[PDB]
């Protein structure tokens, strides 16, 4: 239950994040209805990852 | 192909064991497996193609995982897992339906379709779990260059063939000597004839020889040899080797003398039999001799003796017949078979969805064409699309 | 059903799987279906009725649970196991039996025996768990209105018919036109003759047509089509259509033209086989149309010339066979096979407790009559019974 | 042998779900049973295959456990289990060879081979695991004298015999009445002929009778019945019963008449088909009564009529046939059969390496020799061999 | 095999590499892999030969580690290196003809020899190093099923035929058409003979075909296609098919007409080369099929017309040729070929020791026997015997 | 071409020294020369194909690097290893085949096509390691 509960469990910590994307062109802030503007990465696809 | 195999199995173990009133602890580690299956696959998207009229499919996975905290399942767990299965087992068979239909000539055992390609990545080995079925187990040990084989009931080894050679012969034949056969699937039928009777043969015997060569290596054969031909037993009317006649075979039924059915591997004699009749079995071969005499009866009753004349005409032609029955064997390589359902299966998807020719398989997947020409490249689309093929039928 | 196919099953793994020596971690999971199992049949009262011949048999259930607390199971555990699961495997077999011999026409796919509609009740669903047979399988998609599928190797398709039209006759019986057939099991043998070989025929062109309607779609069938029909290929001395006399046929066997089989659904051509024999896959279909053609051969040799003259008396009748084998398909209803023994049990305990004929089935559970007149109320019994005897051959 | 059996199921599971990335769930029962085999086998010594050209192996088990610790297994647990793996198939098959060609006359039911002898020791026990394949639950079922049952799809059960009997006979062969047979595998064709057809016989009829004796019980047993056999259908030319002279046989083919097969148990008549054709179900009998009647046709046209004349020259002879086809049935013995390999693997083992003949298996492991002799003795001997080989094919 | 094929690799390396004088640096890894083969190999007993005249070798391995602390290698320290290095060498050659030696029907390519057993165990996997020789590269492509290639100059591909084919003939023997060719290891001589010289031919043209079916795939192949066939060209008194009498063969030879190679993959034309002479490219083929025409030369100075006369006797018999030489190919499977030695080396070893004839390879290893049935197993097996004869070769070659 | 003969050996290197069982010491060097390899390769685009009938293929590197074992290699690095190796070797493969189709009447010594052009940048001599064949 735990192991598989984990992932859930740790994203909604709201003081961790759970990465963070450098990508050197200008992406539009994402429009949330938690934030309003935010630079929020819904995934890492495209993005070599370390 | 572990992968699909895999999702396909994990599918099949849901829709058995996901039953209401069941313990938890019946399906425990299926319903762990049904989740690892389900967090491998959520967040990707899948295409099952648009070839021939087969329709461009578009599959995503956002399911949440199963319970796992009851003691026994009820009515809502096996409707909220069965609401996933179906949509997983649609996608399963769509991207078993896509990598059926598809063939290539470089490499005809890897991944055709797209989505197999996709499965085939690490990311997706996470779903990989039992491979236990005799084609899967098969796929397995052969990427490892291990020594596996397939068990077939009536394999069909024999491409059709109903052919006759004269080895003496006239423009009006009437006085013949030569040989008629039948190769089809699992059986063999050859007669030879002598409208003489051998009357002027060194001995009174005429050796008739008839080498039929299997396209792929047979073991653990288990075969029936039966002394007569049915199939070249009563009168026909015979087209000439160029069609441009016909001729008469009014056949009496003899004895067959002096019968040795040889089966060898690499023109060296494995298994000789001589005179037996019933059941026979040949470990490892892969071309079949059948040496057969017709004697002439040195005394004949006086009905016996009327239909045989020193010289023509000859009205009734001396006939000594072999059958062969391959019951079950062992091959290396996929063949059809009576018992399993594969090349019905690939044939049938092919059919339904109106798949152009491709460069490997012969039009229709038509098996005489296929078996005769067993290239290489041949028998790994072959392996691969049967592979699939148990796949699917595991679900559909 | 799926409780008495779950009971089974639990007791077939107990036989397996409780032997002296094995981990317990190789049985906790069946220990714990085993001792469930128990719990809920403990308590209960079950009758084996007294229909035919049947004994009346009571069954009481006081029993102790297996144990959980050993590493590995010794000698005491296995016998202790083993009294259980003998009297439970009877109290099945007793069930089965009872369940077997009976029938309804209106609910005949609902239980007709006391004990299994006993065993219907919820307080048992709790039993039930993995339903991974073909048949338990089958039973619950179609429970569902799901899409069922049998694989049967040489199904039982045909009713066993012998015999012919003469589409032309006289009383002579000396210059006859026709075909004749044997339909049986999962073969068909069709021969058309001729007595004068189309000599005033248009063209010299004879055509034959046998259609053979199956009582139950078959798909993903696999058939071996052979040219000619050894059963019609032998002088006979053949009783007339009303036994009035007995006419003669002195077939000589012509190779069939331009053969045409045809598998049709509902009256549409799915499958067209022009000049093929080897091997074809029909797909989906519930008619055979075999078309085929006596061609007198334009040129012949002189004692083919001698065997057709120009008009009557005709003493050699020029025949063209057809011999179709389904080796295997695909049925969604459940039928009688040359590799299961369903058919077997069931008249094999109908017939050795002399139980009456009932209003669903034919005397004897002969399978000819039941198959030519393959009602729905025939179908829901026969798959009821039949998958009762599937449940009982996993422990008798 | 349930020892054998384990070690043979446990490597079966290790290569089948031991694979990379799958779920440790997964194999978490395997992998204890696995350590529990390591365990039990280090540190012993075995050696297999001093007979014939069967080479002298000699096995040191000293391997480590698999790790219980990972979520998914990875290529590294992969590598040591299959090397592991590797080492234990391998000795599983040679002690399966060993034990395969062995026999003994007295005790041929216990284990020959020195490894299988310390294999049933107490200290080998803890092996033990799931034993759920047809054999092994027969080898259990059978050392506990409970009633042993085997599936046989196209049993074996009839050694092969083409021979006649002439009730009436003169030295010219030209007025015959009698019966002639192939009773090869799991086929009976049998066909009585007269010369006169009947002429002077009593009523115009002529009884023919065939009884075949199975060496084994056979019980739920399916089986085909043709009016017509096809085999003694068409001209022949027979030796005489002494091989001094030979006659002449041209058949004409009247249906048979009365027609009666008798399954009897004991000599009491178990099952009763009186004109019956097509499938019949035979639920216990070990011996078959064919009884089929020529009646000489009371009304005839001019071509039947002038077949049969009113005395002597016959030249054409009536002759009725009755074809028998065993599909499927059950035997408490083990059996040849179509769909199995056991005999093959056995034979094939025995070839391989030249065993010598023993003093109890004919030489060549000949199955008609086999099946005409069934002794209790051979019966152990047989039981053993085939549970080695199907143990032996799980791996191999 | 890939732990047999370090061991040699590694003892090779130590015999090239552990000199006197040499820097330490130079060895360093190198001594660190001889160790690490000292270590796993210690405390081992192996047994080797008990096949036809091989003897039973038994080996045991107690060595020391090589030092470390020298920054050169001086001579003492060389020698002892050798004393290890022979005793090694000793055993890797035994082992390698334990495993030559040996064939089996199922598993060929598995190890037989119960060392390369042993061998093939975890504990010995540590001795796994460097595997850059194209046999042992090939096997372990071959292990993963990667796509596979030996290059071989001269490849053995064509077992040893020289036949003939009749298309007209007669008794008497002295008006005869067809074609006798020679195909032996990487070469097929052909040559068409008519002798009449297509006096009666429809348009003076005799159309003669040649297919030869490769047992095994050939890619990237260089060929040599030469006009004329030597081999055929010279006056020869032939058996008959039956061998019951001998015909006259007096061939004066005319340039072939219309030659055409084709180089087929399973029935599908690859390549077509046509009036082309010398070098060329076969990229992908299995089958080769030489078309070629005698032409009559419609003018004749009057000694060539005195050769051909309109009707017989037939004295000079009309012949054009065809020359084809691999002269190198690239297979999926191991081959014989004129450059290797592996062949000759296995032969070697089942000679010198006396081996039973097994039943995966021909009575004594004949080469022509092998390729006519080259099947599944005995690729394995072969494979495996070339490899371990590689390896072999490494060492005590 | 010293860069893509570089490449090739790195890679053939690669695929003939890591294997399971190998002492680290056997591939350091190595393993560094592929280290190298993959950060100067990383971000960097590449096009193949476009000429008769070979494919346009596009090229992308992101791969992380071969990491360390203390004694041995095992056969989770061997694989890991492996995948890039096998993406590399592509890569390689298909440049030289888009390389080996090209020709120029003037300067026919230089590089032909784009990818090989990009190879004989500044930024990629730092691959060009043992030039011995
Ligand atoms: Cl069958
Ligand atoms: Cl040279
Ligand atoms: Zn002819
Ligand atoms: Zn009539
Ligand atoms: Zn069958
Ligand atoms: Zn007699
Ligand atoms: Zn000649």
């Amino acid at each position: 239950l735990i192991l598989m509960n984990m992932e859930q469990i740790e994203r909604a910590s709201d003081k961790i994040a759970q990465g963070v994307i450098i990508a050197y062109r200008d992406m539009q802030l994402e429009r949330d209805e938690m934030y309003g503007y935010v630079n929020i990465a819904r995934n890492l696809d495209g993005f070599q990852q370390i | 192909m572990d992968v699909l195999y895999s999702l396909s199995k994990t599918l099949k173990d849901a829709r058995d064991k996901i039953v209401e009133g069941t313990l938890y602890s019946n399906v425990s580690d299926l319903i762990q497996q049904f989740n690892q299956m389900i967090i491998t696959m959520n967040g990707n998207e899948f295409q099952t193609g648009g070839i021939g009229n087969l329709p461009i499919r578009n599959w995503n996975f956002d399911f949440g995982l199963l319970g796992t905290t009851l003691l026994n399942l009820d009515a809502n767990y096996v409707e909220t897992a069965r609401n996933t299965i179906d949509y997983f087992v649609d996608f399963v068979d769509n991207v078993c339906m896509d990598e059926m239909v598809r063939e290539s000539q470089r490499n005809g055992i890897a991944p055709q379709s797209d989505s197999l390609r996709k499965l085939s990545g690490i990311k997706f080995k996470r779903i990989n779990f039992d491979n236990s079925s005799e084609y899967i187990e098969n796929w397995n040990l052969q990427n490892r260059r291990q020594r596996t084989g397939f068990t077939f009931h009536k394999p069909n080894i024999f491409p059709y063939s109903a052919s006759f050679t004269l080895n003496r012969s006239q423009p009006a034949h009437d006085n013949l000597m030569g040989t008629m056969w039948l190769n089809a699937g699992s059986e063999i039928q050859v007669a030879g004839f002598d409208y003489s009777c051998a009357i002027n043969a060194p001995a009174n015997i005429q050796q008739f020889e008839h080498i039929v060569q299997l396209r792929r290596v047979l073991t653990t054969a288990t075969i029936t040899l039966l002394p007569d031909a049915e199939r070249f037993s009563f009168p026909r009317v015979i087209n000439s080797a160029d069609g441009a006649t016909t001729w008469y075979f009014n056949p009496v039924i003899l004895r067959p003398n002096n019968v040795e059915v040889e089966f060898l591997l690499n023109g060296q004699i494995i298994n000789t039999y001589q005179a037996r009749f019933g059941t026979i079995i040949a470990r490892n071969f892969d071309t079949i001799r059948l040496s057969f005499q017709l004697m002439r009866p040195p005394n004949m009753t006086p009905a016996v003796a009327a239909l045989f004349p020193n010289a023509q005409p000859f009205e009734h032609h001396a006939t000594v017949g072999l059958t062969l029955r391959i019951e079950s064997a062992v091959c290396e390589s996929v063949l059809a078979d009576a018992s399993k359902t594969m090349l019905a299966n690939v044939t049938s998807v092919r059919q339904e969805y109106a798949i152009p020719v491709g460069p490997v398989f012969p039009p229709g997947m038509n098996w005489t064409d296929l078996i005769t020409n067993y290239s290489p490249s041949r028998e790994d689309n072959l392996q691969r699309v049967f592979t699939v093929a148990s796949i699917r039928s595991m679900l559909v």
